[PDB]
C-alpha cells in the first residue's frame, strides 16, 4: 500500500488551516489519486 | 415480537487507511416471513442521507429473515465524532427502530509496541510464539498485522483490547511460526494501525540476534 | 412479556481450589409486582436437589424485580461435566423457563506456561512489563495470577482466553511494575490453575539474567 | 493455600480405583479435613 497516501492522508486530516469543506476536498483528492 | 436492529461500527483498519472504505453496518433480524418490506433511513449528525448500498433480504435457517443496509463513510467523518444513526421502519413495528453510534469519546492516545522473542522453554517445540504487546492507547479502535520478507505471515491471533488500570487499552497479538523460521534468523513485523499514530501507523521487528 | 432467565457456571478457581465451594447461579429478572412470586427448581443431570439458597428479590430500578438462587455444587461433579438444569416457574409464564448449563466437552488439553521478560524499548519507562503467555489449554476455563517473595502482586491484567487456531485456548497476563524492582533482580512467578494441569496447579519464574 | 489438599482432592479426583460413590465419599472427607 502506498505509503505516500498514507502520508498526505495523514497531513490533510491534521492540516490545522483548512476547514472542513477543505479538508473533506483535498482528502478526497487524496483518495481519487490513489 | 419485533424485527431487531443491531448497527456495526466500520473496521478500524478501515477508518485509518486512506486506501480502504469504512462502512456503518446496519443489520435487521426477526424479519417477519409475511411483512418482509424494510426500508432504511441514514442519517449523519441529524442530516439524513441516501448513498446506502441495502442488500437482498435473507430467509434465515430459523425461518426468518435477514436484511442489511451498509453506509460508506468518511474516515474524517467517523474519526471526528460525527453521528450515525439507522432508521428502520417495517409494519410488524409501531415505530420505526432506531440506534445510533459514533466513535468512543476521549482523550486518543498513542500506542507503545514491544516485541517479544519466545520462551526458552518453548524451543522444545516444533513451533514457536511471537509475542507482540501493545499498550496504552485509547480508543480501543485498532488493527495489529504481522509480515516477514514484506509479505503477510497469518498464522497469528490478535487478542481483544483490554482496559488496563490507567484507563487505557492494551492487547497482546501472538504470532505462530516453525522453530526453524525463527532460528534461522528471519525478521519479522508487527505492525499497528491507529488514530494516535502518526500516519495512523507504525511497526517493530522481531527476531534472532 | 414475562420474566428472563440467566444461569451462570461457577467460578474457574471455584472448582479447582478444594478449599472453595463453587455454585451455579439462576438470576430471574422482569418478576411483577402484582404477579411476583418466584419459585425455582434445581436439577443436577435429571434429579432434583432441594439445597439451593434463595435471595431475597430485589425490587429493580426499572421498577421490575431481580430475584436469585444459589446451589452449592460439587467440583468433582461440574469438572466431570454433570448439567445444571435451574426451572424458574411464576404466574406470568405460561410455562416454567428452563435453563440447562454444564462444563464445556472435549479433552482436556494442558496448558503451556512461558514467561516473557519486558522489551528492551520498555525499559526507558518507569515500569516495565511482565508478560504470561498461556497457551493451549482446554476449555476455557483458568486462573492466572502473579507473585513474588511468596507474597501476590495485584498489579496485573488478564486478558480473556482467546481461541487459537488448533481448537485450542491461550491468553496473556501482564503484570507491571516498577523498573528498579525488575532490575534489581527480584523474581516474579506467574501460576496458573486449570484442570489439566497436575494438582490443578503451576508456577513459572521470570527475572534479571542477561 | 494448602497443598496438601489440593494434593490429596486432585488424587482423589483421578484415583481410578474409586467409583462416583467413592470418590464423592474420599473428596468430601478431604474438604472437611481443610
Ligand atoms: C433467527 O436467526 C437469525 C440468524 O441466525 C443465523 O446466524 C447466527 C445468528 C446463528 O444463530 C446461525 O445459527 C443462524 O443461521 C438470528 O439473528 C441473530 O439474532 C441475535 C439476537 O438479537 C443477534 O445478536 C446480536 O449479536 C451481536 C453480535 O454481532 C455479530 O456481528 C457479526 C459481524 O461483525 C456477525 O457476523 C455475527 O453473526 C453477529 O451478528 C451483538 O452485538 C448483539 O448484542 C446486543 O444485544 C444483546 C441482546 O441481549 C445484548 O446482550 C448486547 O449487550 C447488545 O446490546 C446481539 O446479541 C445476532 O446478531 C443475529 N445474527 C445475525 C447474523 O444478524 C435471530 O436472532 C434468530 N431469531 C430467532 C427467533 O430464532
Ligand atoms: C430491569 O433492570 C434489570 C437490571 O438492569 C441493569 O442495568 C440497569 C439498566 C439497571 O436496571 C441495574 O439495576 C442493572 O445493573 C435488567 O436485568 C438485566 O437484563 C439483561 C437483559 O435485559 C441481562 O442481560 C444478560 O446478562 C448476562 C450477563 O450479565 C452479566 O453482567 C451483569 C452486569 O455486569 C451482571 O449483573 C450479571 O450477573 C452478569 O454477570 C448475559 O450473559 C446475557 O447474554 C445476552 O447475550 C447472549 C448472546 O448470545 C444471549 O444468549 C443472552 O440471552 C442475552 O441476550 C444478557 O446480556 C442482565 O443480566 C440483567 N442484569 C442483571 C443485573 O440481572 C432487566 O432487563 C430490566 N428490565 C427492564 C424491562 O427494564
Amino acid at each position: 500500500f502506498n505509503m505516500q497516501c498514507q502520508r498526505r492522508f495523514y497531513e490533510a486530516l491534521h492540516d490545522p488551516n483548512l476547514n472542513e469543506e477543505q479538508r473533506n476536498a483535498k482528502i478526497k483528492s487524496i483518495r481519487d489519486d490513489c | 415480537g419485533g424485527p431487531s436492529v443491531f448497527l456495526f461500527p466500520p473496521k478500524p483498519k478501515d477508518t485509518l487507511m486512506i486506501s480502504r472504505t469504512p462502512e456503518v453496518t446496519c443489520v435487521v433480524v426477526d424479519v417477519s416471513h409475511e411483512d418482509p418490506e424494510v426500508k432504511f433511513n441514514w442519517y449523519v449528525d441529524g442530516v439524513e442521507v441516501h448513498n446506502a448500498k441495502t442488500k437482498p433480504r435473507e430467509e434465515q435457517y430459523n425461518s426468518t429473515y435477514r436484511v442489511v443496509s451498509v453506509l460508506t463513510v468518511l474516515h474524517q467523518d467517523w474519526l471526528n465524532g460525527k453521528e450515525y444513526k439507522c432508521k428502520v421502519s417495517n409494519k410488524a413495528l409501531p415505530a420505526p427502530i432506531e440506534k445510533t453510534i459514533s466513535k468512543a469519546k476521549g482523550q486518543p492516545r498513542e500506542p507503545q509496541v514491544y516485541t517479544l522473542p519466545p520462551s526458552r522453554d518453548e524451543l522444545t517445540k516444533n513451533q514457536v510464539s511471537l509475542t507482540c504487546l501493545v499498550k496504552g492507547f485509547y480508543p480501543s479502535d485498532i488493527a495489529v498485522e504481522w509480515e516477514s520478507n514484506g509479505q503477510p505471515e497469518n498464522n497469528y491471533k490478535t487478542t481483544p483490547p483490554v482496559l488496563d488500570s490507567d484507563g487505557s487499552f492494551f492487547l497482546y497479538s501472538k504470532l505462530t511460526v516453525d522453530k526453524s523460521r525463527w532460528q534461522q534468523g528471519n525478521v519479522f513485523s508487527c505492525s499497528v494501525m491507529h488514530e494516535a499514530l502518526h500516519n495512523h501507523y507504525t511497526q517493530k521487528s522481531l527476531s534472532l540476534s
